[PDB]
């Protein structure tokens, strides 16, 4: 697998895009590009973003477009519980797209730059330790954690 | 907004390239 | 292994959804 298809999912304003333009780019504020050449673990790979956008809707199309997808991110904002609420949500879109249950993913828990957080890091924690996928803190702004988040995914896919 | 065809001389990365862009665009639209 | 052609402006969504899923088969298997 030279190639990855990566699809980063989440709620209205968790900063999915500022997470795909601080990887592509790569700066913080842009549908320029979605695909990078990196090396994880001494191997090259090529990975190209599918950066969910707009509100939620039942879509034949969107449904082939995220399948297409080999690894998924599951971002939430520290200083929205809200976001983190829906979690399970896309994560059973997810799997019903995918049919499987094991599907390769990351919990993304991103803006950790902020100092106001609602949603605490062992919280989010245990959410991913009962999925039994790896969770990464991030933030966009200052560029943390960034690239971690996608790297874990191709290794997750890679495992799988 | 519609990414722009890449051509007949466009080579394999190009098309790459693009269909990364048309997959992110095509999710939008829907 | 065909390579597909890209359409016009004049082209609807579905068009390009078409071209999206052939692009797609075809860098599969020339890779
Ligand atoms: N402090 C901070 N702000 C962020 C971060 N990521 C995104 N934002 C802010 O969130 C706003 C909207 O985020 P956006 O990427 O559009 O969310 P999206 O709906 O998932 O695409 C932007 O104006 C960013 O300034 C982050 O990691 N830290
Ligand atoms: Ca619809
Ligand atoms: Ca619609
Ligand atoms: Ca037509
Ligand atoms: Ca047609
Ligand atoms: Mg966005």
């Amino acid at each position: 697998m030279t190639e990855y298809k990566l699809v980063v999912v989440g709620a209205v304003g968790v900063g999915k895009s500022a997470l795909t333009i601080q990887l592509i780019q790569n700066h913080f504020v842009i549908e320029d590009s979605y695909r990078k050449q990196v090396v994880i673990d001494g191997e090259t790979c090529l990975l190209d973003i599918l950066d969910t956008a707009g509100q939620e809707e039942y879509s034949a199309m969107r449904d082939q477009y995220m399948r297409t997808g080999e690894g998924f991110l599951c971002v939430f904002a520290i200083n929205n519980t809200k976001s983190f609420e829906d979690i399970h949500h896309y994560r059973e879109q997810i799997k019903r797209v995918k049919d499987s249950e094991d599907v390769p993913m990351v919990l993304v828990g991103n803006k950790c730059d902020l100092p106001s957080r609602t949603v605490d890091t062992k919280q989010a924690q245990d959410l991913a330790r009962s999925y039994g996928i790896p969770f990464i803190e991030t933030s966009a702004k200052t560029r943390q954690g960034v690239d971690d988040a996608f790297y874990t995914l191709v290794r997750e896919i890679r495992k799988h | 907004r519609r990414p722009r065809c890449p051509g007949d001389d466009a080579s394999i990365e190009d098309l790459h390239e693009y269909w990364a862009r048309l997959w992110n665009y095509l999710y939008r639209v829907a």
